[PDB]
């Protein structure tokens, strides 16, 4: 009932999840409704863009793919995918998706807008997290997986890049385009190189102990302050991760070590939220034993970390990019491909 | 050093996702 409260929240979740998943939002908005602002990201997968709506004065994060792009990059299932889970989902640790549309050209996604910018900025040019740092951002996934897997959904992309700062110093999960909903075993070679599970790397049908696996990796990446597998080409980084071998910094306490060992379990069958008490294997380890799990879901704890506040509409902690035009053609294009978003 | 190796990498900036 302590593990039980959670299965009531679950049900409850899951039900919600359901009828948006049957039933998807769809054409909420329209792009002249939006001053555009600043490309605050770009990349082969599209660009984000700060905007500020017009009829209410908010500032949005509007993510801009060109359908010809998706098409070429094969990315249309895919595409599908995240906007029909991202419109589905409620979490507090999962950035919301407030509208999305397309037009002749492209499709839009536009997100609350967080100022304080992703984890991986503050990372770096602080070096590392702390052990109790690195702990209350890694609790903050453990839960978000705790719900993303109970709806059936595997992440497949957790990285620093990926976790945006809010107001409050808690994390934001954004980006779901390699996001999908399965039962079971799937095979779709995608993530990125440092933080892939050996069972990726080696083409095998695989499931959401990837996810499992690639918190390792991040709980690492925080508290050293670099990969546990790195190298100057992605080929390398790969035979590191086959190689069944994991070297610790000395700083690394005897409790984060063997939590480590038992998330970066090349063996399924040993690897931490893969075994029959799933979840509660790395929610009741001793690296966790000072974390009150429901404190971390209603926001009470207190943050390491608060970004500084320079105002809505602020792009200080995003680095500069060069603006590039909203071309929407005159002729509708790949009408039948993206229908249902 | 580990940090040292890290920071003279080619992959210290923001990492792209891959795809077949």
């Amino acid at each position: 009932s302590e593990q039980e409260s959670v299965k009531e929240f679950l049900a409850k979740a899951k039900e919600d999840f359901l009828k948006k998943w049957e039933n998807p939002a769809q054409n909420t908005a329209h792009l002249d409704q939006f001053e555009r602002i600043k490309t605050i990201g770009t990349g082969s997968f599209g660009r984000v863009m700060l905007v500020k709506h017009m009829e209410t004065g908010n500032h949005y994060a509007m993510k801009i793919l060109d359908k010809q792009k998706v098409v070429k990059l094969k990315q249309i299932e895919h595409t599908l995918n995240e906007k029909r889970i991202l419109q589905a989902v409620n979490f507090p640790f999962l950035v919301k998706l407030e509208f999305s549309f397309k037009d002749n050209s492209n499709l839009y996604m536009v997100m609350e807008y967080m100022p304080g910018g992703d984890m991986f900025s503050h990372l770096r040019r602080i070096g590392r997290f702390s052990e109790p740092h690195a702990r209350f951002y890694a609790a903050q996934i453990v839960l978000t997986f705790e719900y993303l897997h109970s709806l059936d959904l595997i992440y497949r992309d957790l990285k620093p890049e990926n976790l945006l700062i809010d107001q409050q110093g808690y994390i934001k999960v954004a980006d779901f385009g390699f996001a999908k909903r399965v039962k079971g075993r799937t095979w779709t070679l995608c993530g990125t190189p440092e933080y892939l599970a050996p069972e990726i790397i080696l083409s095998k049908g695989y499931n959401k102990a990837v996810d499992w696996w690639a918190l390792g990796v991040l709980i690492y990446e925080m508290a050293a302050g670099y990969p546990p597998f790195f190298a100057d080409q992605p080929i390398q980084i790969y035979e590191k991760i086959v190689s069944g071998k994991v070297r610790f910094p000395s700083h690394f306490s005897s409790d984060l070590k063997d939590l480590l060992r038992n998330l970066l379990q090349v063996d399924l069958t040993k690897r931490f939220g893969n075994l029959k008490n799933g979840v509660n294997d790395i929610k009741n380890h001793k690296w966790f034993a000072t974390t009150d799990w429901i404190a971390i879901y209603q926001r009470k704890v207190e943050a390491p970390f608060i970004p500084k506040f320079k105002g809505p509409g602020d792009t200080s902690n995003f680095d500069d990019y060069e603006e590039e035009e909203i071309r929407v053609s005159i002729n509708e294009k790949c009408g039948k491909e993206f229908s249902e978003f | 050093t580990t940090y040292a190796d890290f920071i003279a990498s080619g992959r210290t900036g923001r990492r792209n996702a891959i795809h077949d």
